[PDB]
DNA sequence: CTGTGGATAACCGTATTACC
DNA sequence: GGTAATACGGTTATCCACAG
């Protein structure tokens, strides 16, 4: 797939799996970029969400990380976003394991999500379940 | 002269992070070469090559250099950089004439110090590539390299320090000359700054400490704090000591003149602040290995006691810019418990990143 | 317990003149 | 405390599958 959200998509064999049956499980990761800032503070840089994934809710549900302290490490966060871009900034405290708290936020938090393949489509009137093939092929006959 | 002990164990004096230890041997030498510049015998120069080595010269004070594994800057083997590299160059320039040797796969020297050409003054340079053996990633990082130096250069005063890139032919220089100081100032450069930048030194009971700090319109603090130049990346004593003052000193200016007692922070929002302080040895305790927290029960009153003091008499400067950030407090105790509130239960407003009065618009 | 997107169905604050 | 008629705003609960 490529979502028009951009980002990054983990799992070939279940892509394959999906394009065979039409029912598969990918994972949906982020993209980020780590900062070094002035001083020595690490500041983690998320431009571009999984598709589907509201940004608001997002950043949000990330300051309910902060203020709850699930995790150490987030000093601010902030959403840098405008008309010619993408920048969720997530500034980290000095000492504070940015590797941690990547990781912490793409398994708490919908900055890494699952996508579902589910392809049901109406072929001849009546849903069918399909892989790349028969939309391929039932396509080609239409044309 | 090389140390096979560093070989047969990088990590213990490095610590190959890869290359960030990389990175780490060129802080040691550099480091080392500023220090004996210290000495008085006024500028080194770094220069990242072409070929990928790393030339570090200055302007029997030789082996009194290349002997690194020491984190100073306080203004038959040994020597960590020429053990842990597959080829090391040692030029020494002094009366007249140039000697010269070098020093290949681990420390083994490879020709004498013998003479090679004449010079008019004198210097010494030591020229290094590391090697692929105990090394992943030899390529040393340009903006890195530039950035500590430029710290390193605002610590201390009486040095400068240059460093010029032969692969993408470029070069800054750091000086600074008000110190400390012009450390905030470039901590806040990027940012909207609000108070001009403060600043107090000291000198008590074998401590000397210098604090310099101001704000900006920002949310996050931004507090570095160094004990004999080695920096705190996790802070301790002295740290809190200096917050022990700030948030003290201002509570007592609270219900003085801004009327009002507030919590440690609210008055730190924003605030960016460089805290170095010098302890005397008998004074100089951390914590369970590795210098990254200060454990020195004395050196929390003293850094207090040093900047509580400067900090009421200068209070006592102008009230404009003091009741105003003890209103901006009183202000983020407010909105920082609307959060606490908000959170127990588990505004159509879409609200301004930076919290500043004179500039926002509604 | 939340959100997805195409469907169902409602809901009520304000201004203005005028008169008991 | 009420309604008249042409204007300005916005909001909520349901079904359906399928995920953690
Ligand atoms: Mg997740
Ligand atoms: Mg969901």
């Amino acid at each position: 797939p490529d979502f028009p959200t951009g980002a990054i998509i983990q799992g070939r064999d279940e892509i394959k799996k999906a394009y065979e049956t039409g029912k598969g499980r990918v994972v949906v990761r982020s993209k980020t970029e780590i900062e070094k800032l002035k001083g020595g503070k690490e500041q983690i840089v998320i431009t571009e969400i999984p598709y589907e994934i509201n940004k608001a809710n997002l950043v949000k549900k990330i300051d309910d990380v902060r203020v709850n302290n699930k995790v150490a490490g987030i000093a601010e966060v902030r959403d840098e976003s405008d008309r010619d871009g993408l920048r969720i900034a997530i500034e980290l405290k000095k000492d504070a394991n940015t590797e941690l708290v990547l990781n912490y936020l793409f398994k708490y938090t919908d900055l890494q999500i699952n996508y579902n393949f589910n392809m049901v489509a109406i072929d001849n009137f009546t849903p069918r379940q399909v892989g790349i093939v028969p939309i391929l092929s039932s396509y080609i006959a239409h044309r | 002269e090389g140390l096979d002990a560093v070989r047969k164990r990088p990590g213990m004096y490095i610590g190959s992070t890869d290359g960030a230890g990389l990175h780490h041997l060129v802080w040691e030498i550099v480091d080392n070469a500023v220090d004996e510049a210290l000495s008085g015998f006024d500028r080194i120069d770094v220069t990242i090559n072409k070929d990928g080595s790393l030339t570090v010269q200055d302007h029997t004070v030789e082996v009194i250099f290349t002997i690194l594994h020491a984190g100073g800057k306080f203004g038959v083997g040994s020597s960590v950089v020429n053990a842990l590299s597959s080829w090391l160059e040692v030029e020494i320039t002094r009366d007249g004439a140039v000697y010269k040797q070098r020093f290949e796969n681990g420390g083994k020297p490879v020709t004498t110090l013998k003479k090679i050409g004449t010079a008019p003054k004198t210097g010494t340079k030591v020229t290094f590539m590391p090697d692929a053996t105990i090394f992943s990633t030899t390529d040393f990082k340009y903006n890195t390299i530039s950035e500590r130096l430029n710290e390193s250069a605002f610590l201390l005063k009486n040095v400068t320090l240059s460093l010029t890139d032969k692969r993408t032919d470029e070069a800054i220089e750091f000086h600074y000359e008000n110190g400390v100081q012009d450390f905030v100032s470039y901590l806040n450069e990027d940012k909207e700054i609000l108070t001009p930048v403060l600043y107090f030194e000291g000198e008590d009971n074998g401590f000397q400490v210098e604090v310099a700090l101001q704000y900006n319109d920002g949310f996050s603090d931004n507090i570095l704090s160094f004990v004999n130049n080695v920096r705190t990346k996790d802070g301790g004593t002295h740290e809190t000591g200096l917050k022990s003052a700030i948030t003290k000193v201002m509570n007592d200016y609270a219900r003085k003149t801004g009327l009002l007692n507030l919590e440690g922070s609210d008055y730190r929002e924003g605030l960016a602040a460089v805290l170095s302080i010098l302890v005397p040895e008998e004074h100089l305790q951390f914590e369970g290995q590795t210098k990254d927290k200060l454990g020195s029960p004395l050196a929390r009153p003293v850094v207090d006691g040093i900047v509580a003091d400067k900090l009421t008499f200068f209070l006592m400067e102008n009230g404009e810019l003091a009741s105003n950030l003890i209103r901006k407090a009183i202000k983020a105790r407010d909105a920082r418990e609307a959060a606490r509130k908000a959170r127990d239960e588990s505004g159509k407003l879409t609200p301004a990143q930076s919290k500043n009065p004179a500039k926002n618009e509604l």
